[PDB]
């Protein structure tokens, strides 16, 4: 179906006619919207030893850690000793089916401090001291791209949505709604660390399969790289007249820079290199600041209208992944007493098709049009808006 | 028994070498126009037959079946040998009547060209005149020369004359005088002495005094007069120490000029950098206006058509004044006598073929006076280069390798520990003004190099009519008529003809950004290769090396190479390994076996088996990865002392593991850099305690997150006063460390970190250079990183050479009286932009 | 093999070749007067040696 757009406004005595659902509703209560409850997590953290004692035969340390981690998760511990009680398991642990379930290990022992941190149980100060450690930091960095990949990758492939998949737009997902604490107190405390932290954390997403490539990644896996980012970061003047080791970073900036300002070329390699480059100076502002290049080909505003496509295609597939449920919401996300049955719900005729179209004006209102950015922003937009109109009313 | 034969032949045989390049050097010498042809054959099969029976003695040499082999190839050698040997004989002659007059300078009708003629040649005439006439006004100044240097045929004699032509009403002597390459002492001394008086001196060239009266005459003749001689083409300076010592009295408000093609000579002169003056090529809108004087009328906008063509073909030439002139009367002899298509023509033949023309090869002879005055063991490295593309820049480093591996570079001192040979040889290409060098690597030397286009392909060509390269371009697409003797093969662009059937004796071989390698080409079937490039291909397949032995350098950068073979340890001759942006993550355990190498640029992020102490001949060693690492390995390090230059990055054994090798460090002595790399830590390496290498140069750190706690005390003027580099960061600062820094020699660059500014809650202090008055003799290159280095810490007389520095200033102090600036200093201490901070 | 012996001479005849008409080239630039007939006699030899 070559469904045409939908026309419409949101404007005053408009944005509370839906949010007002959404403010109550199951989903968007951990998340937000672009026209701007512990028992949820405790059941989960009841049912933590599921499947575990099926096939314990090898197989026994993960419930003789399961315990623990149950016990410590319902215990009140004095946040000097939390951290090293809990810290027993994250610093023991090394490395299919196991896996699995050492993921859930560490996932869920560390939503026990935002827990207890948004309960102001554990000191800012205390968490300060302790985030900057090193090891936490790669191990986060790994934790999340492992979880999301072993969830929700699955059902994003078959939509479609995997070549759309932004490591920078993770946190507006539900279910990992503890990491806004994590990136804004640091940034607020330590700027230089979230920066450092999500460099790393793009290294791993390169290397585990998030943006894929067949040839080497020379911005990443590397801290002779970090070395002269973090050099850039405190003076204003060392990119008009570089150092070694820096022009060929410059060179390697621009030759992509151009690929993405291409046309013809191939479009999986232009999504590849987009991921690290809008890493790249979020991170790190003023670093591709060519001020004369971007202004003659609307780079500034290219980057921003190619963005947003990202992030209305997140939220599709969010609305995707609610409308069959009514397990999509990923393996261990949603418990089996919280789960949602099969009955179609009357408050959605009202606030998810009409939201739909919403959504659609809202994305197709501010972004520029152009023959590179057609193939990277209008058809995406046109093909999204043809399969959302396809499987609403059944 | 057996082998007793063929080992006493090995060194008739070696000395047969030594007479064979001794006659091939002789006769090499002479230019390829007096040589008559029946030598020149002689000499070409001469060469021939070097080359097979190098390759016999290298055989044998690796090897020790075989001994059957080796007897039947060196007694066929010596049947060639004794063929050629009287077919010279049966076919030659006297001709005791075959005096053909010598040849005359092909650059000397140049300097009878019309003064209305040359564009753009002001602005550097007055330039150099000010330059020196500015002490002419108090002409009391004491004498000084001013050399200039320059490449090919930039123009030197013209600017010298057009200098000469304007300031002389104002002396009482003078004369622009030249010299050959092989001068006549006395005739350039007669030479002088008519260009004074020719009233008193005019038959000065008949009588034949000695060396010695005719220097006193003229030193008599210069007494309470201002001279100012000019002498020009000088090469190989120890023939200039003869005239400097014709003026060695004081002579107030005179000066002379020299020039040559040998910065390595000049430096020789003035006694001083200010004295020397470097010509330049002309920009590219002068080259215009020059390149369109001469075959456009007088107007450039009627083609309109051919304008991008233009542009196209100016730049090959790139700002040369001779190269243009050349092109131009080439290109129309009446008004565009072709148009567009043979232009296509001509550009497509430079690089292959373009030189082979009419009224060319009296221009290409200035350009091949350089390359004949080179010595030997220095005309295979100039012509090394015609392997690499047209417009591609060579790292200095892989010139290097290559040129040891081949065998360019050998000596009989055993002072040399045989790689700054190689060094010596660059540094002397360079200083020859034969090769432009740019930038500068993390070795503290010379980055790259790039080679001048109708050089380039003259070079080709000189390589071409033997078979010292081979190479395969469109443009060109030629083969030589012999597939069988072929030694150096440069594949480019050309994907095509790619046959290997009949080389045999294949010495090396390389491939330049092409997908053609593997898929047509197989290197296996080389039974001998001396030399194997491959960088920037896309092919893991090299596990065959196993059947080849005689290999020396092998490069694999950026390679998609997975894995190598367990069988590398047959390379008991090997001298390079580079294998740095490859996949593979793990060295096989078959590299103790190796016993020979000098260079291994290494990746950090692969693993490095145990037993590495062995390789007591390795030289320099690049990014060993530190990370889970038994004692007794870290000790292998300080067994084998001969590294230059080491570098280092870890993140997994900060513990006291940091001072076992901390003092291993200084069992070696020869280190010329070093550098650590870590993360975000106190350094829990170095001790206060330890005696460094006396030699040290660069001494970098490129980590910034790491700090150390103050300023280490075992820096010190005393120890290691070689350093040139600096690159320290650390958490603290002292104005006490900056006085103490102040007292090395040369610390030519300066480099300071401030953790704690940048990190933690503090005001960027003012330091102060208490004792001394300069501390900084020649440090040219400065940087202060969250430390305030206001432009008055001395008056001007403190650093006479930085054209570079940076600090950080606050808000603060805009109204204080500690930011005193407005005077200008010494050094080009003019373009700054000081980091203001609130 | 008894074409390899052949064909490996061959080349040598050639280099003779060459080698002959450098001689002859060199001989024939002087006049025939200046030359002295023991030479001029050994010239004509060597060229129908060249033609052979
Ligand atoms: N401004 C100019 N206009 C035209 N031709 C020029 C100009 N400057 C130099 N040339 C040309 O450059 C050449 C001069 O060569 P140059 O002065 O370098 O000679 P040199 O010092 O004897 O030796 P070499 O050429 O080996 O350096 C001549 O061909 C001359 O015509």
């Amino acid at each position: 179906v070559n469904f045409p757009f939908p026309k419409k406004m949101i404007t005053e005595s408009n944005s509370k006619d839906i949010r007002e659902y959404l403010a109550s509703t199951f989903p968007f209560e951990q998340q937000s919207t672009i026209l701007d409850q512990l028992k949820f997590r405790q059941e989960n953290l009841a049912e933590l030893k599921d499947q575990i004692i099926l096939s314990l035969g090898n197989w026994q340390k993960l419930l003789d850690y399961t315990n623990k981690l149950d016990e410590l998760s319902n215990t009140k511990i004095s946040p000097e000793e939390f951290i090293e009680e809990i810290q027993k398991v994250l610093y023991k642990v090394k490395l299919k089916l196991y896996s699995q379930f050492n993921l859930s290990i560490q996932d869920f022992a560390l939503q026990i401090i935002h827990s207890k941190y948004k309960s102001n149980q554990i000191s800012q100060n205390d968490l300060l001291k302790l985030i900057t450690e090193d090891e936490m930091l790669k191990i986060l960095a790994k934790t999340k791209v492992l979880t999301y990949k072993m969830k929700y990758f699955d059902s994003a492939s078959k939509m479609g949505i995997n070549k759309y998949i932004s490591t920078e737009m993770m946190d507006l997902d539900w279910q990992f709604s503890h990491y806004k604490t994590f990136n804004d107190a640091l940034k607020k405390n330590k700027a230089s660390d979230s920066s450092y932290l999500g460099w790393l954390t793009h290294g791993y997403s390169i290397k585990y399969g998030l943006s894929p490539n067949n040839e080497r990644s020379m911005f990443f896996q590397d801290g002779r790289k970090y070395a002269e980012l973090y050099a850039f970061s405190k003076s204003p003047h060392r990119k008009i007249i570089p150092g070694e080791h820096l022009k060929d970073l410059l060179a390697k900036i621009n030759k992509s820079k151009g690929i993405f300002l291409d046309q013809n070329a191939l479009l999986d390699k232009r999504i590849y290199a987009f991921h690290e480059l809008n890493t790249l100076e979020t991170h790190f502002p003023g670093i591709t600041s060519s001020f004369t290049d971007d202004l003659k080909s609307n780079y500034r505003k290219k980057m921003e209208s190619v963005s947003l496509t990202c992030q209305v295609l997140q939220e599709i597939g969010n609305i995707h992944r609610f409308i069959e449920s009514k397990t999509e919401y990923g393996l261990f996300s949603i418990p089996k007493i919280f789960s949602i049955p099969i009955d179609y719900k009357h408050g959605e005729k009202e606030n998810l098709v009409s939201y739909v179209d919403f959504l659609y004006s809202t994305a197709h209102e501010r972004i520029l049009q152009d023959n590179s950015i057609n193939q990277l922003c209008l058809d995406p937009l046109q093909e999204s808006l043809n399969r959302i109109k396809s499987n609403i009313p059944v | 028994t057996l082998e007793k034969k063929v080992r006493k032949g090995i060194e008739s045989l070696i000395t047969e070498l030594k007479l064979m390049q001794a006659v091939l050097s002789k006769v090499s010498k002479v230019p390829a126009d007096q040589l008559d042809e029946g030598v020149k054959i002689w000499a070409g099969n001469v060469k021939e037959l070097s080359y097979q029976m190098e390759d016999i003695v290298d055989a044998f040499m690796v090897r020790v079946k075989d001994l059957h082999r080796i007897s039947a190839a060196l007694e066929e050698v010596v049947l060639q040998a004794k063929q050629l040997a009287e077919l010279r004989q049966r076919y030659e002659q006297e001709m005791r009547d075959t005096s053909a007059n010598t040849s005359v300078d092909p650059r000397m009708m140049a300097l009878y060209t019309d003064v209305t003629e040359l564009v753009g040649i002001e602005e550097t005439r007055d330039k150099l005149i000010n330059m020196l006439t500015e002490g002419d006004d108090w002409s009391k100044h004491p004498l000084k020369t001013i050399s200039i240097v320059g490449f090919g045929g930039l123009g030197k004699t013209t600017l010298a004359k057009a200098a000469y032509d304007k300031i002389k009403v104002q002396f009482d002597c003078g004369a622009f005088v030249s010299v050959s390459r092989n001068p006549e002492m006395k005739k350039v001394l007669k030479d002088i002495l008519y260009g004074l008086d020719k009233v008193k001196y005019e038959n000065i060239h008949n009588a034949a005094r000695d060396e010695k009266y005719l220097i006193d005459d003229i030193i008599e003749f210069l007494n309470d007069k201002r001279y100012l001689i000019v002498i020009d083409d000088i090469w190989n300076e120890k023939a200039w120490e003869l005239i400097k010592c014709a003026f060695s009295k004081k002579s107030p408000g005179s000066r002379l000029i020299t020039t040559t093609r040998n910065v390595s000579v000049s430096e020789a002169c003035c006694s001083s950098e200010d004295d020397i003056y470097r010509m330049e090529p002309l920009s590219n809108d002068v080259s215009r206006t020059l390149f369109c004087k001469r075959i456009f009328s007088q107007e450039e906008g009627c083609p309109q058509e051919l304008l991008k063509v233009s542009e196209e073909i100016l730049k090959k030439c790139g700002g040369v004044p001779l190269a243009i002139i050349t092109i131009a009367s080439l290109l129309a002899n009446k008004g565009h006598i072709k148009a567009k298509d043979e232009w296509y023509a001509l550009l497509s033949s430079i690089g292959h073929g373009l030189t082979k023309n009419r009224s060319l090869e009296q221009m290409k002879k200035i350009l091949l006076f350089s390359y004949y005055d080179l010595p030997s063991y220095l005309k295979p490295c100039l012509l090394y280069l015609s392997i690499f593309p047209e417009d591609r820049e060579i790292r200095r480093a892989r010139l290097i390798w290559r040129w040891i591996s081949e065998g360019f570079v050998y000596s009989e001192k055993q002072d040399i520990s045989l790689y700054e040979l190689g060094d010596s040889y660059f540094n002397e290409l360079v200083n020859r003004s034969m090769i432009q060098p740019i930038g500068i690597d993390d070795e503290g030397k010379v980055k790259a190099c790039r080679v001048h286009d109708m050089v380039l392909d003259l070079i080709c060509s000189l390589s071409s009519e033997e078979n010292f390269v081979t190479i395969l371009d469109d443009p060109r697409r030629k083969m030589p008529n012999s597939e069988s003797k072929v030694r150096r093969l440069s594949i480019q662009n050309s994907k095509i003809d790619v046959d290997t059937t009949r080389m045999e004796h294949m010495r090396s071989v390389t491939v330049f950004s092409d997908n053609v390698v593997g898929k047509v080409l197989d290197i296996s079937r080389f039974k001998v290769l001396r030399v194997l490039d491959l960088e920037g291909c896309h092919v893991s397949d090299v596990g065959y090396v196993g059947n080849l032995l005689h290999l020396r350098y092998l490069g694999l950068k950026g390679t998609h190479v997975k894995d190598l073979p367990m069988e590398i340890g047959k390379l008991q001759f090997l001298l390079t390994l580079d294998l740095r942006g490859t996949k593979i993550e793990v060295l096989p355990w078959s590299v103790v076996q190796l016993r020979r190498l000098m260079c291994l640029y290494v990746d950090y992020g692969m693993k490095l088996p145990s037993g590495i102490g062995n390789l007591t001949f390795l030289e320099v060693l690049d990014d060993l990865g530190l990370s889970d690492v038994d004692l007794d390995f870290v000790k292998e390090l300080g067994r084998l002392t001969k590294l230059r230059v080491l570098r280092l990055d870890f993140h997994g054994f900060d513990q006291s593991m940091g001072k076992a090798l901390e003092e291993s460090i200084s069992n070696m002595y020869k280190l010329d850099s070093l550098d650590v790399f870590v993360n975000r830590g106190l350094i829990n390496c170095l001790s206060e305690h330890w005696v460094p290498p006396p030699r040290l140069c660069r001494l970098a750190f490129p980590s910034k997150r790491s700090w150390f706690k103050t300023l280490p005390s075992w820096i010190n003027p005393s120890s290691l006063p070689l350093l040139s580099y600096l690159d320290i960061t650390l958490f603290e600062v002292r104005s006490e460390d900056i006085q103490l820094l102040g007292t090395l020699p040369a610390l030519v660059y300066l480099e300071i970190w401030n953790y704690s500014v940048f990190e933690e809650a503090h005001e960027v202090e003012a330091p102060v250079l208490s004792s001394g008055a300069a501390l900084f003799p020649c440090a040219t290159e400065c940087r202060f990183i969250g430390i305030g280095a206001v432009p008055s810490m001395f008056p001007q007389g403190a650093a006479p050479r930085l054209k570079r520095l940076w600090f950080t200033f606050p808000a603060k102090w805009i109204s204080s009286e500690n930011i005193g600036l407005g005077m200008r200093h010494l050094p080009s201490l003019q373009r700054v932009v000081v980091d203001v901070i609130s």
